[PDB]
């Protein structure tokens, strides 16, 4: 039911950047336009990557806003016999698929549906005025995408491969064990996953033939020599024929190129200039290799005024967990709060050190890794976080260095919260949860992003067995034996720790976190004194422990299968620390004041170094040593087990599920400012906090080829219909 | 690599 609608009034904060944009000088100005143009037309891309239907859904909306705004459509639906909670609720809906590009939630992969019956909003699109303009296709987007937009058919629930999911990383006929051929043979191609999707087909006999298609403006015709164009082939591999080619997405890439090129006139830098010609050669290409060198080049700016990156960046959404969904961001570097991370970053590499494990397992080299609180104009794609590690190559994180990025602008419209939505805790941990949140989340984000994503040390070998260490010095600390288990050519993070990485490295980095902010010269970096500090490790924990419990929400117990990365992760940790026992963390079932059911969470102030930092730092060995020995096996077992969610008592962690979805908050959307050219200047357009916001948002964000991108987006979506 |  409510676990597949969007209230009807759920959150809407609008991002504030004015500032940040009124420092920005008339080039950077131009910079920024052009780079969050090119970030706005490829985020249209993740629709693709999300659902069939997606792409009709925003065509068919984006129409619709076209011909008449929020309020010139009220009329026409109050008209046609609506409600005006059920207009409101076809509001909220168009503004989730936007704030999603898609019609699934970015952060739990669960489908979402307008809450309102499909008959009366028939009566509202073909009645619209954007049908009286356009019958045909009108008609034809809803008769095309009306059920799906409804049905919460099971299958069609959750994001994933197989049959009981859906995803367009794969056709609708892929497996787990397709993901895993595929991936093999791209290890063994040296050939990423992150630009490409895996399409399965069958001949008379019923034979599966697999196409690789990698995301590149040209197709597959004579271009200028690549690396690409040789790769452009039929192979064999296991007796499985495979057929890699190119061209996906490619008029939206077109668009995005033609923005990216316009950007680099005004390139501050030639760090920047280069980065954007590779950028470019990636997305024309479809090499992961161009992206590469961009992403080098991007390292090497250090602390531009205007930063940015873009591409087929993260791997959380693919079911297996190493395709890429397309994002790009565009930011203002905010130096009064970049201070502290800098700071952070002064005493870094002597921070590492007291990491529970030995420097044989840590980087050779500190880099000196550049970290910024940056403000948002511009995050396109499915979802706005609140830091980045990147870029996600390791080789480039060990061997170049990495950024760091805290987005102050969203961190500050997710500091908010009421008393009243502050769930599974007893009163008197409420106050302090309210006092200390923001700066507690300031220390955690830095730890988790510096210390966390940025330590560790991943054992690679040659193909003449060229180790990266010493195998002869080196001993592993949990068998007291050498190394064993490590990567080769073409493995990857992602390659090897498939469905649980990203879950992963994200308990990995925020276990790390938990566990330095102990360490009172990071809390005084920060400017909390043991006056201070105490609380502020305190709600650290806390705040840690409740997400542990929350997590529930995204956690499919039919499939036994984990939904979100973080909350994945949280709940490991909270199972952790459960472990230990001795009373220091307590899940009580309870009966709430409004006389269903509650549940209280008890942390021990005490026990947290006694008992709490024991259990992390061997946690944290374990994660540690597993990760850079590649032991999938033995990652799995560790991560898979704690992750395991059972009604076992006391806990009785499958009961409590419901509590936390009975009195689960949905997750604010977002509007986000467009930037407009007036021939010299450029102006920045804000929004109404609001599902009317958003949608405007999005109707003024194409406003040159708007009805030339929907019909793209339906063209790309009609080619590959026989795919699911 | 990267919520509220
Ligand atoms: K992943
Ligand atoms: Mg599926
Ligand atoms: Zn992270």
């Amino acid at each position: 039911d409510t676990q597949y609608i969007l209230p009807n009034d759920i959150g809407v904060s609008s991002l504030d950047c004015r500032e940040a944009f009124r420092l920005l000088s008339p080039t950077e100005r131009l910079y920024a336009y052009h780079l969050s143009r090119a970030a706005w037309y490829g985020g249209l891309a993740v629709l693709l990557q999300t659902s069939p239907e997606a792409p009709y859904i925003y065509a068919l909306l984006s129409r619709l806003f076209r011909a008449q705004d929020p309020d010139q459509l009220r009329q026409h639906a109050l008209a046609e016999g609506l409600t005006e909670e059920e207009y409101q609720a076809f509001l909220v809906y168009a503004a989730g698929v936007y704030s999603n590009m898609g019609n699934y939630k970015s952060f739990g992969d669960t489908k979402f549906v307008p809450n309102l019956p499909k008959e009366k909003l028939e009566r509202v699109i073909l009645g619209s005025e954007a049908a009286q303009q356009h019958p045909e296709e009108v008609r034809g987007l809803w008769q095309t995408c009306g059920e799906l937009m409804f049905s919460l058919e099971p299958r069609l629930r959750h994001l994933g491969l197989g049959k009981e999911g859906i995803t367009t990383y794969f056709s609708g006929n892929c497996t787990m064990e397709d993901a895993k051929l595929a991936q093999d043979f791209l290890d063994s191609q040296n050939l990423s996953a992150y630009n490409t999707r895996l399409f399965k087909e069958v001949d008379g006999e019923g034979k599966p033939y697999y196409e690789v298609r990698l995301a590149s403006v040209l197709g597959s015709e004579p271009s200028l020599d690549s690396e690409v164009t040789s790769k452009l082939k039929s192979y064999e591999f296991r007796g499985s024929p495979f057929q890699v080619t190119r061209g996906d997405y490619a008029p939206i890439l077109q668009k995005v190129v033609e923005q990216l090129e316009k950007a680099k006139a005004y390139a501050a830098n030639s760090h920047q200039g280069q980065m954007l010609a590779q950028y470019i050669e990636s997305f024309t290409q479809g090499s992961i290799e161009a992206h590469k060198r961009g992403s080098r080049f991007w390292i090497q700016d250090k602390g531009p005024i205007v930063e940015s990156y873009i591409g087929f960046i993260e791997s959380y959404r693919d079911p297996f967990g190493s395709r890429g969904e397309f994002e790009g961001f565009v930011a203002v570097v905010n130096k009064a709060m970049s201070a502290k991370f800098e700071r952070l970053v002064a005493s870094a590499e002597q921070l590492l050190k007291e990491l529970p494990w030995p420097p044989t397992f840590e980087k050779d080299k500190f880099l000196t890794p550049d970290f910024t609180s940056l403000d948002v104009l511009t995050f396109a794609g499915s979802g706005i976080p609140a830091g980045i590690n990147i870029p996600n190559y390791d080789d480039l994180r060990q061997t170049e260095g990495f950024k760091n990025v805290s987005l102050g602008n969203v961190l500050a419209v997710a500091y908010a919260t009421q008393r009243e939505k502050l769930t599974f805790l007893e009163e008197d941990d409420k106050d302090l949860y309210i006092l200390w949140k923001g700066p507690s989340f300031d220390v955690q984000v830095g730890l988790h992003a510096l210390l966390g994503h940025g330590s560790g040390k991943l054992f690679v070998q040659d193909e003449k067995g060229a180790f990266n260490f010493d195998q002869e010095t080196v001993i592993n600390p949990e068998t007291g034996e050498q190394i064993q288990s490590w990567y080769r050519s073409g493995e990857t993070w992602d390659s090897k720790f498939s469905t649980i990485a990203s879950s992963y490295e994200e308990c990995r980095a925020e276990s790390v976190g938990l566990y330095l902010c102990l360490h009172p010269q990071v809390l005084e970096i920060f400017g909390f004194e043991g006056a201070d500090a105490e609380d502020v490790i305190y709600v650290n924990w806390l705040n840690m422990v409740r997400a542990g419990l929350l997590a529930l929400e995204f956690y499919t117990p039919e499939a036994f299968n984990w939904r979100q990365a973080h909350m994945q992760a949280r709940f490991v940790i909270l199972r952790v620390l459960l472990e230990a026992g001795e009373g220091l963390v307590t899940i009580t079932p309870t009966t709430g004041s409004d006389g269903r059911p509650d549940a209280r969470v008890r942390l021990d102030r005490s026990k947290i170094r006694s008992v709490g930092k024991p259990a992390l730092e061997r946690f944290l060995r374990r994660l540690q040593v597993l990760k850079s020995t590649g032991d999938v096996a033995g990652g799995r077992a560790l991560y898979e087990g704690y992750a395991t969610v059972t009604d076992a008592p006391p806990e009785c962690f499958l009961t409590l599920r419901d509590t936390v979805l009975l009195r689960k908050e949905s997750r604010k959307l977002i509007v986000q400012p467009n930037t407009r050219l007036e021939g010299s200047d450029v102006q920045l357009l804000e929004y109404e906090a609001s599902a009317a916001g958003l949608i405007r948002s999005f109707s003024e964000r194409f406003p040159e080829d708007g009805p030339e991108l929907e019909e793209i987006l339906t063209q790309l979506a009609t080619a590959d219909a026989r795919f699911w | 690599v990267x919520p509220w």
